[PDB]
C-alpha cells in the first residue's frame, strides 16, 4: 500500500490541482451527476490505464530506444550513444560542468 | 548518482535533435545498466556474463565459447527466458503465454 | 501424411542441463563403431558396415530406411557412433582451461596445491558462482610452484602439519599451438606433456578438487574433457548433397571424420608395429590437429584444413558461430511457410485496417479451416470449386491425418466433408493476416491487416500506415505472413490489429496520421475560401460509410445554397469529440484562422493542417482513439481519406517551375 | 539378401500396384494421381564438395594450407605426418599417376573428355596381374 | 521468407505468443524426437510400429516421453552432442523459482 | 502378483465433450484405457477401485490443440510379475519351443531349454504336446513356473518361466 | 573510523580486518571534504532492520539474489558504511510519480 | 545489441519489472505501474504562476 | 500517385509505352563421366525413364530441343536431357526394368513464359554438344513496374486509367503519366521542371 | 534436490526384496502421507476385485456352485465393463481357477494369522497364494523365507491354512 | 543473379558491424500447496488484461471450431472468433485463468468473475 500510494502520488496531486474546490465551483461549473459520471470516468480511465502484466517492456523499451537513433562542440547522436552503451574510460569529448 | 548521469547523458543524446522518448524506456535501460552495482556495458562481455541460462548468453554473440563455459561448469538452463522457448519451440512464458488457462467445473454445471 | 501416433507422453522441456560426456556413455548409446574412412561399399551402391555412412546411424534417403529404428525420413532422428582412440587428444575448445586446471593442481599426484590450511584458499572457496571462484583460484594458485605437502598451521603458525601431496615443484606449463609443455625450475628442463599424462592426473583428482574449481561431479568432469572416445553426429547432422542427381559429393564433416580415421589407423598401426617417439608424437599430434580442426579450423597461430577445391573446411565452429550459423540463421530466425512478399502501391479507397492480396497469392497460400456444422455448406462448395478458381481450397485432411490433393482427386468424385476434417481454403476476405516491412525496427511495423482480393500483382494498403512501416512505393517490398490456427488467427486479429495500435509506446504519441497530399488537401479542403456547391457536397456525403443519413444544413443558405468545407468535414469526425488548441495570436476571433476548435462533432475554427490530423500528440486522432475506441479512430482514417481524396480529386492540385521562383 | 531398407510410395486406398505417383515439387508432396491422397510430405530437393567415386574411387582425403595467423613449423610438420601415411600409398600413387596424366594431357591442349577418359581407364586397368612389368610411361600412353 | 531476428523480437514486443510459437514450429519443421527419462538426451530407439522405445546407456523402455522441437533445434543438439558436450533435455523441474 | 496402487493418468479429454455431464465422459474414457491395459511401470491395470470419489484435478487446455489435459489420480489393483517369484498357472498353448502359461493377464512362455530332459514334445497326438516318463502336459492343464525372468516395455510385459525347480509342475 | 591523511601503508592495511563485531573504516580527508548526500543526484537513503527487510523479501516474493544490487565500494555504501546482506531503500525522485521507491542489497 | 540486452524483462503479475531469473529491474513499471499507450502531456497547475496567482 | 507512386495511362499502355521485348537464354551441355556414364539430349517418355517431371513433354523434337515459334508456359520443358542409371533397382514404387534411364531436363521457370526465339546447337572447346535456348517475352508495364524520372524520380505504378477517366487539357491531351506534386520539392529536384 | 542418473544399484530380484524403485515397502498416498505397501494373495484380490465389481454395480444401477457363480460374474463383466475387457474377464477366471478361500471370514482369518508373523507384504502375500504344504517347499519355493522364519513356525502356519480351505 | 544499383540492405546482417567493433524461497517451496493462493487474498488485478482476453477468445474460439457445446444463443454467426466474442461478452464460457506469480505460486481466476473492461 505504501508503494502503491508513492506509485499514485503525482496523479493524486494532477487530480488535486485540476479537481479543486474552487475551480470546479468556478471555472468549470459542473453538476451532482456531472461531478459523479466525471469521477467515475476517471476512475475507470486510470483502470484501463495500468499496464497489463504480461507486456515485453523491455525488447519495446529496446526499440523504442534504438529508433531515434536511426531518424538523426560536444558529440552527440550515434558516437556518444556508441560510448555510452559501450562505457568507456576515455571519450571524445570529456566536459565538466561547474556551478 | 551513476544511473542518474547516465540517464541525463542519454537523454542529452536522445533529444540533442529534437526526438523525443518517454521517460519508462531510458528508465528500463539505465535499471538494467545499474541492476548489477556497477555500469554494465551492452557489449559481449557486459550482459552476457550474467548466469541467465547459455541459449541467451550464445544467442548474441560467441555461440561456441559460451556453450564450452556452459559445458565445463554445467550451468542447468531453468528455461524461463524468451530465446531458450524460442530455439525449442514451446510457447514462451510472454504476452498470451505468461499464464495457463484451465477448465472450470463448477461454473460449467453452474449454467446449465 | 503427418507423423504417426506414439504411446509416450507428450510433455514440454522445462529444463536444460548442459555438461560433458563420459566415454562410457558414448560407448554405452553408440549402436555401432566405425572403423574404414570410406563411405560407400565395393560396389559404389550400398552403404558399408562400419563405415562413416552406416545404416545403423541413420540415413539421408527417402527411399532408405534406419537400420536401427526401422522409420523412415521423417521420423529418424539419426543415431550417434563411437571411435576408440588410440591415445587421448585435448579438445581445442578447452585447451587454455585445461591449462587453467594445470595452473590449479599438481601435476604429479593430481592434488590441490593449497588446501584449506590458508585464509585466501578460504575466502576464495566463499565465492558463490563457479566463474569467479574458478577465476579466483586459477590467479591466486598461479603463483604457487610447489606442491606443498608440508604447511604451517592455520591457528598457529608455530607447528608444521603434513597435508596432502608430493611435495614436488610445479613445473611452469604453457601452451605451443594445440599442445601443452612444462618447464621445471632449475635449482630450465622443458618438455612437452603428454595427454594420457593430463588424463591419468585428472583421474587422480578428487570430488571435493573440482567441485571447489565448480566442475560438477555428476555431469561435467574435468577428466571428460580429455578425448578418449570420438562421438560420431549422425548423417543427418552430416547429409551428401546432389549437384544433377547422379554426384555424391560429401559434407566437411564427413571429410573430416575420414581423416580422423586415417589418423586414428596410422596411429595404431604404428603402435602396434612399432615407431620411434618422433613418429608417435608426429601421428598423435596429426589426430590431434585433425580433431582440433573437426571442431574448429579458426585457431590463431594454427594453419587451418583446406579442401580439394582450395576453401576452408567448413568446421562445427564456423557453423555454428557467425551470422548464418544454427542459432542466428535457423533458430532465431528461419524460412517460413504460409508467407508471401511482393512490391507495394498505395490504395486509398482501402480501409486503414486492409490491406489488398493480389488473386494468385490468394490461391496459393492456404488456412485449414476444420469443417462444423456451421460451415458445413460454404466449405463443401469450397472443395467443390477447386484449387482453381478463388475462393477455392487446395487440400482436404481427414480426421486421421491423411491429406487429399484436390487436384488429382475431381475424376474420383467429390469427398463428403464430415465433422472435424479441415479444409485448406483460399485466403478469402476479412482473413487476418500478419504484415510486415524489413528492418523492422520497431513494433508498429509488424502489424494484422485483413484480406481484400484484388485483381493485380501488388500489395495495396492505405496511405495513413506508411508511417508506421517507414514505407514508400519506390520499389519496396512488404511481406504477408497467414496464420494457420484459431487461436493463433485470434490473438493476431485481438493483439496485432491495426486500429489497436494507431497511440505508439515509443512517444505516446499516435504513430499514424493523415500524412502526405491527403495531408495537403485537408488545407485546402477547410480554407475560409473553399465553399462546395451542391452537386459535390452529395457526392462528398455518400462517400462517408458511416455517414449519419442526414443532409447537413449549408453554411450558405441564400442566394447560393454553399456548404463551407469544414462542414463536410466535420461529417467524417464522429459526435462527441471536443478539441481545443490555440497557435500565436489565436483568440475566439480568427484572423489568420489558425489553431483548433471542434465542438460535438463539428469544426468551429482552424484550419486542418498536420498539427491536427497529422503524428502529434493533442491532435484529432489521438483525441478520438483515446475518447471513443479504436475502431472508431480508424474508421475516421477512413472516412477523412475518402473525403479528401475525392474532394482532392474534383478541385486538382499540382506544382511546378513557377512555383519556385520570385 | 541382407536386410531390405526399401520405402515404396503405395497409396494404402487405390491398393493398385504400381500406383500412379506425382511429386509435387512446388508444393513439396508426393501425391497419388488416382485420389490425390498425399504419401509423403515435407520432402528435400552447397555445403560440401563434389566427388565422383568413378574417376578416383571412395577416396576422401584433405589437405592442410595456410591460414590467417600459421606458424610455418607447424605447417612442415602436419606435412610430414601426412607424407609417411602407409595405408593411402596406393591412393597417393594413384592420384600422382592421375596428376601426371593430366599434366602430360594438358601441355597436349587436349580437351577435358580426354583426360577424363583417360584418368578413367587408369583407374579400372591398374591392380591387374596381366600388366605388371610394363614401365608407367607405355601404361600412361596407352591410357592416353 | 525470412522470418529474422528482429521480426521475433517485434513479435515478443506485441506479446503474441502462439504466433511465434507456430511461426517456429508449424510453418518451417516442426520435429517430433523421443527423449528419455533419465538421460536427458535424444539418443532413444524407438520403433513406433512395435510400440517399443529402448534407451542405450539406461537400459529403460518405460521413461521415454515424446516432445515437439525445431529441426533447427535437434541439429543443434545433436552437433553439440558431438562437439563432446551434452544438452540434457529434461520434462521436470528441479530447482524452485 | 496382485498389488493395491495408486497411479495417475494424463487424459487428454476432446473438446467433443465438453457437456455439461462430462466428468461422466471423463470417468469412461479413464476406465477405457486402463482395465486391461498393461504398463511397464505398474504391471497389468486390472480393476479400479473407490469409484464413488476419484480425485480429478483442473484439466489443462493444450496450448495448439484445445483438448483438456486431465490428471486423473486413482487407485487401482495391479498384476506386476518379478523374477524370482514362482505362479501357478494354466497352459494355453504349446510347440516344441515350449509352453504358454497364463497366469492372470499374463502369458509366460517356458522354453525348450527350461525344462527337464525327461519331456519331449510331439505333434502326432492331438493337441500337439509335451509328454515324459512321469507327467504331460497338455492345454488347459494345471502347472506351477518360476518367473526366471520378465521385460518390461512400455505397453507390453513378457515373462520367461522355468519347472526345472523341483516341487514344481502339476499340482 | 579513521581518517588519514596522505595514504595507508600495506602493513597497516592487512590488519584494518580486526576481531569481530569491531570493524575499521579507513577514509581519507581530500575524499570527505564535500558531503555526497548533499548532492541533488544522490536520492534519499534509508538502511533497513532485517524484520523490515524479511518483510521486503516476503511480500515481493523474492529471494536474496533477485534483488537489485549495490557493490561494497561505492562511495554511498562507505557512507553508509555498509557491510554484506542488508537492504538499504532508495526514495528518489521520479518525473512520472513525483517520489519512487526502489531497494537495494549490498553485495 | 539493446533488444538482446533487454530481451527477457517483462512485468508480472504483481505489477514488478523482472527479468528471466526473476531478478528485479525496477518494483513497478516505469515507476508508476503505467503503459505507454495512455500517456498524455499535461500541464501542472499549481507549479505555474506566482503566490498570488496561486491564492487567486 | 502518392509515396512517389504514379498513374498511368492505361491507353498510352496499350499503344506500346514503355512496353518490351524480354530474352532468357538457357544452356545445357553434355559431359562424359567414363566408358557409358553420359547424358544425351532426346525427348523423355513415361515407359523408361525415371523422376519425370509433371510438365507436358510434347513441345520438343526428335532430338529433344524445341522447335523456335512454339509458345511455352509456366515450368514447361524446353531441353530434353536424359541419363542412364542402374536397371533393376527397388524404388518410389514405380521402379522397373523398364526404368533404365532418368530424366536431367532443364524446365522453363515456374512462372515465366513466352515464346521460344532461337535454339542454338553447337560444341564448346570439349567438343561436347551443347545447346542454347532463347525465351522471348512481352513485358507489359503493369502496376508495380518501377519507373524513373532522369532525376531520381523513381515509383512504381500505383493505377492504370484509361483515357476517359484520367484528366485532359482543352486541347485534347490526356497526359501519358501523372506523377504526385509532393516529391518535387522536398527533394528540391528543380531540373526536372525545367527539363520538362 | 537430487542428481538423478543412471547410477550403480543392483538388478531387481524378487528373492532379495528388491522389487524395484517404486514397489518399495513405503508408498505415498495422494493425502500425501506414508503407508505400508498393499500387496494380496491370490483369494484377497479376487475378493477386492469382486466387491469392487458390485461396487460398480451399486454406482451405476442408482443412476457356493463354482459354475452360478461363474455365469454371474460373466454376466456382471459383461454387462459392467466396456471394452477392451477380455484381459480382466482372462485373469478374473485365473482367479476363481486358482482361489481357495470363497468368504470374506477366512480371507480376514488368513490376514490375521499372517499380520502376526512381522514380515513384508510380499511374503504372506505369496504364502498365502502358494498352495504349499512342506516346509522344505516352502524353503525351495521362497528363497526369502531363508534365515528369516522358523521351520515348525512354517509348519504350523501351513497346516492351519491347510485347515482352512474349503473346495 | 542480378546487378542492380537499388539499395537493398541485408537485414538480421547486423554481424558486419559486430566483427566491425569486437575489441573493447520463505513462502513457496518444492511442489506443496501453498502454490494455490485461495481466493480471499488474490494480490492480481480483477481486471482482464489485453494477453489474457487474446487467449480466451483464441481457446474458446479454438474449442469452438472443434466443436464444442456453446453455451449462448447464437443469431446465425457461424465464424467461431465471434462466437467466442459473444460468449465472453455475457459470460458463458467456463474456463478459468491461472495468473502466474514470478515465484511458481499462482492465482486462480474465473472469467465470470473478471471484469471486462476492454
Ligand atoms: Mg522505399
Ligand atoms: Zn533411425
Ligand atoms: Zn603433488
Ligand atoms: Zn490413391
Ligand atoms: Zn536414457
Amino acid at each position: 500500500q505504501n508503494a502503491q500510494r508513492d506509485a499514485v502520488t503525482l496523479f493524486c496531486c494532477l487530480l488535486r490541482s485540476r479537481l479543486a474546490t474552487r475551480r470546479v465551483l468556478q471555472e468549470y461549473r459542473l453538476t451532482k451527476q456531472a461531478f459523479d459520471w466525471v469521477l467515475s470516468n476517471i476512475e475507470a480511465q486510470f483502470l484501463r490505464s495500468v499496464v497489463h502484466p504480461g507486456e515485453m517492456v523491455g525488447v519495446l523499451a529496446a526499440q523504442s530506444i534504438g529508433e531515434p537513433a536511426t531518424q538523426m562542440k560536444v558529440t552527440s547522436g550515434v558516437p556518444r550513444l556508441k560510448e555510452i552503451l559501450n562505457v568507456a574510460k576515455n571519450m571524445k569529448t570529456p566536459s565538466l560542468t561547474v556551478y | 548518482a551513476g544511473r542518474a548521469a547516465l540517464y541525463k547523458e542519454v537523454y542529452n543524446v536522445i533529444a540533442s535533435d529534437g526526438s523525443y522518448v518517454n521517460y519508462r524506456h531510458m528508465a528500463l535501460l539505465v535499471d538494467v545498466m545499474t541492476t548489477q552495482g556497477g555500469l554494465t556495458s551492452v557489449t559481449r562481455h557486459g550482459f552476457n556474463r550474467s548466469n541467465t541460462g547459455a541459449l541467451m548468453r550464445c544467442s548474441f554473440e560467441e555461440t561456441v565459447e559460451i556453450l564450452f563455459e556452459a559445458g565445463a561448469s554445467a550451468e542447468l538452463d531453468d528455461c524461463r527466458g524468451v530465446s531458450e522457448n524460442v530455439i525449442l519451440g514451446q510457447m514462451a512464458p510472454i504476452g498470451t503465454g505468461a499464464f495457463d488457462v484451465m477448465i472450470d467445473e463448477e461454473s460449467l454445471v453452474k449454467y446449465m | 501424411v503427418g507423423q504417426q501416433y506414439s504411446s509416450a507422453p507428450l510433455r514440454t522441456v522445462k529444463e536444460v542441463q548442459f555438461g560433458l560426456f563420459s566415454p562410457e556413455e558414448v560407448r554405452a548409446i553408440s549402436v555401432a563403431k566405425i572403423r574404414f574412412p570410406e563411405t560407400m561399399d565395393e560396389t559404389q551402391t550400398r552403404a558399408k558396415i562400419g563405415g562413416l555412412n552406416d545404416p545403423r546411424l541413420g540415413s539421408i534417403d527417402r527411399n532408405l530406411k534406419c537400420q536401427t529404428c526401422q522409420e523412415g525420413m521423417n521420423e529418424c532422428p539419426g543415431h550417434f557412433g563411437h571411435i576408440d582412440l588410440a591415445k587421448p587428444v585435448f579438445h581445442v575448445g578447452f585447451i587454455a582451461k585445461i591449462k587453467k586446471v594445470c595452473e590449479c593442481v599438481c601435476m604429479h599426484c593430481g592434488k590441490l596445491l593449497l588446501d584449506e590450511h590458508n585464509e585466501l584458499m578460504r575466502q576464495a572457496l566463499a565465492i558463490k558462482d563457479s566463474k569467479k571462484r574458478f577465476a579466483a583460484i586459477w590467479t591466486l594458485c598461479k603463483t604457487k610452484m610447489v606442491c606443498e605437502t608440508d604447511v604451517p598451521s592455520e591457528d598457529d603458525p608455530t607447528q608444521l602439519v603434513s597435508r596432502g601431496g608430493c611435495g614436488n615443484t610445479q613445473p611452469t606449463i604453457r601452451k605451443d599451438g594445440l599442445k601443452l609443455v612444462g618447464s621445471w625450475k632449475k635449482d630450465p628442463e622443458l618438455r612437452v606433456l603428454s595427454t594420457e599424462e593430463i588424463l591419468n592426473i585428472f583421474k587422480h583428482i578428487s570430488v571435493k578438487d573440482f567441485t571447489s574449481l565448480g566442475f560438477n561431479e555428476v555431469f561435467s568432469r574435468p577428466e571428460w574433457m580429455i578425448l578418449t572416445c570420438l562421438p560420431v553426429p549422425p548423417p543427418p547432422v552430416r547429409p551428401s548433397i546432389s549437384f544433377n542427381e547422379s554426384q555424391r559429393g560429401e559434407d566437411d564433416l564427413t571429410f573430416k571424420l575420414a581423416d580422423i580415421l586415417k589418423a586414428n589407423i596410422s596411429l595404431e598401426t604404428l603402435e602396434h608395429n612399432g615407431a620411434p617417439h618422433h613418429a608417435i608424437e608426429e601421428a598423435e599430434s596429426l589426430l590431434q590437429f585433425h580433431v582440433a580442426t573437426y571442431m574448429d579450423n579458426d585457431i590463431a597461430g594454427q594453419p587451418q584444413a583446406l579442401q580439394k577445391s582450395g576453401r576452408p573446411v567448413k568446421s562445427i565452429r564456423a557453423r555454428l558461430k557467425g551470422k548464418e550459423g544454427r542459432i542466428r540463421g535457423n533458430l532465431m530466425g528461419k524460412r517460413v511457410d504460409f508467407s508471401a512478399r511482393t512490391v507495394i502501391s498505395g490504395d486509398p479507397n482501402l480501409e486503414l485496417d486492409q490491406v489488398g492480396v493480389p488473386k494468385s497469392i490468394a490461391k496459393t497460400l492456404t488456412y485449414p479451416e476444420v469443417v462444423t456444422p456451421y460451415n458445413i455448406d460454404r466449405l463443401t462448395q469450397l472443395v467443390r470449386n477447386g484449387p482453381n478458381e478463388h475462393p477455392g481450397a487446395k487440400y482436404v485432411i481427414r480426421d486421421s491425418g491423411d491429406r487429399i490433393d484436390l487436384r488429382y482427386s475431381k475424376r474420383a468424385g467429390d469427398i463428403q466433408l464430415q465433422y472435424g476434417w479441415k479444409v485448406e481454403r483460399h485466403i478469402m476476405d476479412n482473413d487476418p493476416v500478419l504484415f510486415n516491412r524489413q528492418p523492422s525496427l520497431h513494433k508498429m511495423s509488424m502489424m494484422a491487416h485483413r484480406v481484400k482480393v484484388i485483381p493485380y500483382s501488388t500489395f495495396r494498403l492505405n496511405l495513413s500506415v506508411t508511417s508506421p512501416y517507414n514505407a514508400d512505393f519506390d520499389g519496396d517490398e512488404m511481406n504477408l505472413h497467414v496464420p494457420q490456427s484459431e487461436e493463433t488467427r485470434a490473438e493476431l486479429s485481438q493483439l496485432c490489429a491495426v486500429p489497436l495500435q494507431i497511440v505508439s509506446p515509443q512517444s505516446n504519441k499516435p504513430c499514424m496520421g493523415i500524412v502526405q497530399d491527403t495531408l495537403c488537401g485537408i488545407r485546402k479542403l477547410t480554407l475560409r475560401d473553399t465553399f462546395i456547391e451542391l452537386d459535390q457536397v452529395l457526392n462528398m456525403l455518400y462517400w462517408v460509410p458511416d455517414w449519419d443519413g442526414v443532409i447537413p444544413t449549408p453554411a450558405i443558405i441564400k442566394p447560393k445554397p454553399l456548404w463551407s468545407g469544414k462542414q463536410i468535414l466535420s461529417v467524417a469526425i464522429p459526435n462527441g469529440i471536443h478539441l481545443q488548441r490555440f497557435d500565436e495570436g489565436t483568440t475566439l476571433l480568427s484572423p489568420k484562422d489558425n489553431g483548433m476548435l471542434i465542438i460535438d462533432g463539428q469544426i468551429i475554427f482552424g484550419v486542418v493542417e498536420k498539427k491536427t490530423v497529422g503524428s502529434s500528440n493533442g491532435g484529432l486522432i489521438h483525441v478520438v482513439t483515446r475518447e471513443k475506441g479504436p475502431q472508431v479512430c480508424a474508421k475516421l482514417f477512413g472516412n477523412i481519406q475518402k473525403v479528401v481524396n475525392f474532394w482532392l480529386l474534383h478541385n486538382g492540385f499540382s506544382t511546378g517551375i513557377g512555383d519556385t521562383i520570385a | 539378401r541382407g536386410p531390405n531398407l526399401n520405402i515404396v510410395l503405395t497409396c494404402p486406398e487405390c491398393k493398385v500396384y504400381p500406383p500412379k505417383i506425382v511429386e509435387r515439387f512446388s508444393e513439396g508432396d508426393v501425391v497419388c494421381a488416382l485420389c490425390g491422397l498425399v504419401l509423403s510430405d515435407k520432402l528435400v530437393d552447397r555445403v560440401g564438395e563434389a566427388s565422383n567415386p568413378l574417376l578416383d574411387g571412395n577416396n576422401l582425403s584433405t589437405r592442410i594450407g595456410k591460414g590467417e595467423t600459421t606458424d610455418m613449423r607447424f605447417t612442415k610438420e602436419l606435412n610430414k605426418a601426412q607424407g609417411k601415411n602407409v595405408m593411402d600409398k596406393k591412393d597417393n600413387e594413384v592420384q600422382a599417376a592421375f596428376a601426371k596424366i593430366t599434366m602430360l594431357c594438358d601441355a597436349a591442349e587436349l580437351p577435358k573428355i580426354v583426360k577424363d577418359c583417360a584418368k578413367e581407364a587408369y583407374k579400372l586397368c591398374h591392380d591387374e596381374k596381366t600388366l605388371k612389368g610394363k614401365s608407367m610411361e607405355s601404361i600412361m600412353a596407352a591410357s592416353i | 521468407l525470412r522470418f529474422g531476428e528482429m521480426e521475433r523480437d517485434c513479435m515478443i514486443a506485441h506479446g503474441a505468443a502462439s504466433f511465434l510459437k507456430e511461426r517456429l514450429m508449424e510453418a518451417s519443421d516442426a520435429f517430433r524426437v523421443h527423449i528419455c527419462g533419465i538421460c536427458g538426451l535424444m539418443t532413444v530407439i524407438a520403433k513406433l510400429n512395435h510400440n517399443q522405445f529402448e534407451c542405450k546407456g539406461c537400459d529403460n523402455k518405460i521413461d521415454i516421453y515424446q516432445i515437439h522441437i525445431p529441426y533447427a533445434a535437434k541439429l543443434l543438439f545433436q552437433e553439440l552432442m558431438a562437439m563432446n558436450i551434452t544438452p540434457r533435455l529434461y520434462t521436470d523441474r528441479s530447482r524452485d523459482f | 502378483m496382485f498389488f493395491i496402487k495408486d497411479l495417475s493418468l494424463n487424459i487428454t479429454l476432446h473438446p467433443s465433450f465438453f457437456g455439461p455431464r462430462m466428468k461422466q465422459y471423463l470417468k469412461t474414457k479413464l476406465l477405457e484405457e486402463v482395465e486391461g491395459s498393461c504398463t511397464g511401470k505398474f504391471g497389468y491395470i486390472l480393476c479400479v477401485l473407490d469409484y464413488d470419489n476419484i480425485d480429478i484435478q483442473r484439466g489443462r487446455i493444450l496450448p495448439t490443440d484445445g483438448s483438456a489435459e486431465f490428471n486423473v489420480k486413482y487407485r487401482a489393483v495391479v498384476f506386476k510379475p518379478f523374477k524370482g517369484e514362482v505362479v501357478d498357472g494354466t497352459v494355453v498353448s504349446c510347440s516344441q519351443h515350449g509352453f504358454e502359461v497364463q497366469v492372470g493377464p499374463m502369458k509366460v512362455f517356458v522354453t525348450k531349454h527350461l525344462m527337464p530332459q525327461d519331456l519331449t514334445f510331439n505333434a502326432g497326438s492331438n493337441p500337439p504336446s509335451y509328454q515324459s516318463s512321469e507327467d504331460v502336459i497338455t492345454i488347459k492343464s494345471r502347472i506351477r513356473v518360476k518367473i526366471e525372468g520378465c521385460i518390461s516395455q512400455v505397453s507390453s510385459i513378457h515373462a520367461i518361466g522355468s519347472i526345472k525347480e523341483d516341487y514344481l509342475g502339476a499340482i | 573510523i579513521f581518517v588519514y591523511q596522505n595514504n595507508i601503508t600495506p602493513s597497516a592495511m592487512k590488519l584494518v580486518p580486526s576481531i569481530p563485531p569491531a570493524t575499521i573504516e579507513t577514509f581519507n580527508e581530500a575524499a570527505l571534504v564535500v558531503n555526497i548526500t548533499h548532492h541533488e543526484l544522490v536520492p534519499k537513503h534509508i538502511r533497513l532492520s532485517s524484520d523490515e527487510k524479511r518483510e521486503l523479501l516476503k511480500r515481493y516474493r523474492l529471494k536474496e539474489s533477485q534483488l537489485p544490487r549495490i557493490q561494497r565500494a561505492d562511495p554511498v555504501a562507505l557512507y553508509l558504511g555498509l557491510k554484506r546482506g542488508e537492504v538499504v531503500k532508495i526514495i528518489r525522485k521520479s518525473e512520472t510519480s513525483g517520489r519512487y521507491a526502489s531497494y537495494r542489497i549490498c553485495m | 545489441r539493446l533488444v538482446k540486452a533487454l530481451e527477457d524483462i517483462m512485468v508480472h503479475y504483481d505489477n514488478t519489472t523482472r527479468n528471466s531469473l526473476g531478478n528485479v529491474i525496477q518494483f513497478i513499471y516505469g515507476e508508476d505501474g503505467m503503459d505507454a499507450a495512455h500517456i498524455e502531456k499535461q500541464s501542472l497547475d499549481t507549479i505555474g504562476g506566482s503566490d498570488a496567482a496561486f491564492e487567486k | 500517385n502518392q509515396e512517389d507512386s504514379m498513374i498511368m495511362n492505361q491507353s498510352s499502355i496499350d499503344r506500346g509505352l514503355f512496353r518490351s521485348l524480354f530474352f532468357r537464354s538457357y544452356m545445357d551441355q553434355e559431359k562424359k563421366y567414363g566408358m557409358s556414364i553420359t547424358e544425351t539430349f532426346e525427348k523423355p517418355q513415361r515407359t523408361n525413364t525415371l523422376r519425370m517431371k509433371h510438365g507436358t513433354y510434347d513441345k520438343l523434337d526428335d532430338d529433344g530441343l524445341i522447335a523456335p515459334g512454339v509458345r511455352v508456359s509456366g515450368e514447361d520443358v524446353i531441353i530434353g536431357k536424359t541419363t542412364p542409371i542402374s536397371p533393376d533397382e527397388e524404388e518410389l514404387g514405380q521402379r522397373t526394368a523398364y526404368h533404365s534411364k532418368r530424366d536431367a531436363s532443364t524446365p522453363l521457370r515456374s512462372t515465366e513464359n513466352g515464346i521460344v526465339d532461337q535454339v542454338l546447337v553447337t560444341t564448346n572447346q570439349d567438343g561436347l554438344k551443347f545447346v542454347k535456348v532463347r525465351v522471348r517475352t512481352t513485358k507489359i508495364p503493369q502496376i508495380g513496374d518501377k519507373f524513373a524520372s532522369r532525376h531520381g524520380q523513381k515509383g512504381t505504378i500505383g493505377i492504370t486509367y484509361r483515357r476517359e477517366d484520367m484528366p485532359f487539357t482543352a486541347e485534347g491531351i490526356v497526359p501519358d503519366l501523372i506523377i504526385n506534386p509532393h516529391a518535387i520539392p522536398s527533394r528540391m529536384t528543380v531540373a526536372h521542371l525545367i527539363e520538362c | 534436490r537430487r542428481r538423478r542418473l543412471k547410477k550403480v544399484e543392483e538388478e531387481e530380484n524378487a528373492a532379495t526384496l528388491q522389487l524395484g524403485q517404486e514397489f518399495q515397502l513405503k508408498q505415498i498416498n495422494h493425502q500425501g502421507e506414508e503407508e505400508e505397501l498393499i500387496a494380496l494373495n491370490l483369494s484377497e484380490a479376487r475378493l477386492v476385485i469382486k466387491e469392487a465389481l458390485v461396487e460398480r454395480r451399486r454406482a451405476f444401477k442408482r443412476s457356493e456352485t463354482r459354475e452360478k457363480e461363474l455365469e454371474s460374474i460373466d454376466v456382471l463383466l459383461e454387462q459392467t465393463t466396456g471394452g477392451n475387457n477380455k484381459d480382466l474377464k482372462n485373469t478374473m477366471q485365473y482367479l476363481t481357477n486358482f482361489s481357495r478361500f470363497r468368504d470374506q471370514e477366512t480371507v480376514g482369518a488368513v490376514i490375521q494369522l499372517l499380520k502376526s508373523t512381522g514380515l513384508h507384504p510380499f511374503e504372506v502375500a505369496q504364502l498365502g497364494s502358494l498352495a504349499c504344504d512342506t516346509a522344505d517347499e516352502a524353503k525351495t519355493l521362497i528363497p526369502s523365507l531363508n534365515n528369516k522364519i522358523s521351520d515348525d513356525e512354517l509348519e504350523r502356519i501351513l497346516k492351519e491354512l491347510s485347515n482352512l480351505e474349503t473346495l | 543473379n542480378e546487378n542492380f544499383e537499388d539499395f537493398d540492405v541485408e537485414h538480421f546482417s547486423d554481424e558486419e558491424t559486430y566483427e566491425e567493433k569486437p575489441q573493447f524461497e520463505q513462502i513457496r517451496r518444492k511442489t506443496l500447496k501453498e502454490k494455490a493462493i485461495p481466493k480471499d487474498q488474490r494480490a492480481t488485478t480483477p481486471y482482464m488484461t489485453k494477453y489474457e482476453r487474446a487467449r480466451i477468445l483464441g481457446t474458446r474460439a479454438l474449442q469452438i471450431s472443434m466443436n464444442a457445446p456453446v453455451f449462448v444463443d447464437l443469431e446465425g454467426e457461424t465464424d467461431p472468433l465471434r462466437i467466442a466474442m459473444k460468449e465472453l461478452a455475457e459470460k458463458k464460457i467456463p474456463l478459468v485463468i491461472r495468473r502466474y506469480l514470478p515465484d511458481g505460486s499462482f492465482e486462480d481466476w474465473s472469467v465470470e468473475e473478471l471484469i471486462v473492461d476492454l
